[PDB]
């Protein structure tokens, strides 16, 4: 809860799923 | 979920599965907000057109699953439903409106590597990120178009100006509501389908790397736009219903 949001096997170990990077992008534009 | 694929494990920690006892079966998904609540869509529980009204015993809540059927012992852990709370303003004769619902487990789950709560929304948060353009995150073990899928899917999909989402269809998208999806003359595809109702539309906030609960599935477009409850616009409830237990 005061953790919530943060992936134990993704962002605590500085990784970045499949495809999440899209998220991003969308923010950009493409 | 329609043209997803397969999730990477623990990739979505938060992922809560419905899972009734008879016919014993998934009935939708659902998000974890906190070690003791689960939230989920109001008509994957009570929907009187399909006569539809499953008690707290009628089911439980499998957390922290990757496949869809397989039992998976030191993965996933089972909770009971305590209480469940509908949102006293939700219609469904309409447009579902207000299709949302809390579940409170009669024990708090710890967390792992694969089960872990995911952030709802603040008025910033949302207002910044809920813009029609951002791409947000669905997931669920819902039907593909066989048409069951082995391990949970997982799409991510634009959200639809609310201009765009009213003519897209007769029923009047109330506030609390947003629609995600392509544009028919975007190519690619991607929703969610029957059975990821319940299911967590999520986004990951650049200013601070968190996960954030956008939605919840309210009315997949397809297996059109998909229909999703404005998480944020019903905060003021979730927490009078917290604050309450």
């Amino acid at each position: 809860e005061a953790d919530c949001g943060l992936r134990p096997l993704f962002e605590k170990k500085s990784l970045e799923d499949k495809t999440e990077r899209e998220l991003l992008e969308s923010y950009i534009d493409g | 979920i329609v043209e997803g694929s397969d999730a990477e494990i623990g990739m979505s920690p938060w992922q809560v599965m419905l899972f009734r006892k008879s016919p014993q079966e998934l009935l939708c998904g659902a998000s974890l907000i906190s070690d003791r609540w689960v939230l989920t869509a109001a008509h994957c529980l009570l929907y009187p057109p399909w006569d539809k009204n499953f008690t707290e015993n009628d089911l439980l809540v499998r957390i922290g699953k990757h496949s869809r059927t397989r039992y998976e012992r030191n993965i996933e852990k089972i909770s009971m439903l305590e209480k469940i709370y509908i949102h006293p303003r939700y219609n469904w004769r309409e447009n579902l409106d207000r299709d949302i619902a809390l579940m409170k487990l009669k024990k708090p789950v710890a967390f792992s590597d694969y089960i872990h709560p995911v952030c709802l929304p603040d008025r910033e948060t949302a207002a910044s990120l809920l813009q029609a353009g951002y791409k947000g995150r669905v997931t669920g073990w819902g039907n593909l178009k066989k048409g069951q899928p082995s391990v949970l899917q997982v799409v991510n999909l634009p959200i639809v100006e609310r201009p765009v989402c009213k003519d897209s269809t007769r029923i009047r998208i109330t506030d609390n509501m947003f629609c995600a999806g392509y544009k028919p003359d975007e190519g690619k595809r991607g929703d969610a389908c029957e059975g990821d109702s319940g299911g967590p539309f999520v986004m990951k906030s650049p200013f601070n790397n968190r996960w954030y609960q956008m939605g919840i599935v309210s009315a997949g477009a397809g297996c059109k736009y998909g229909f999703y409850t404005h998480v944020f616009r019903l905060k003021k409830w979730i927490q009078k219903v917290i604050d309450q237990f």
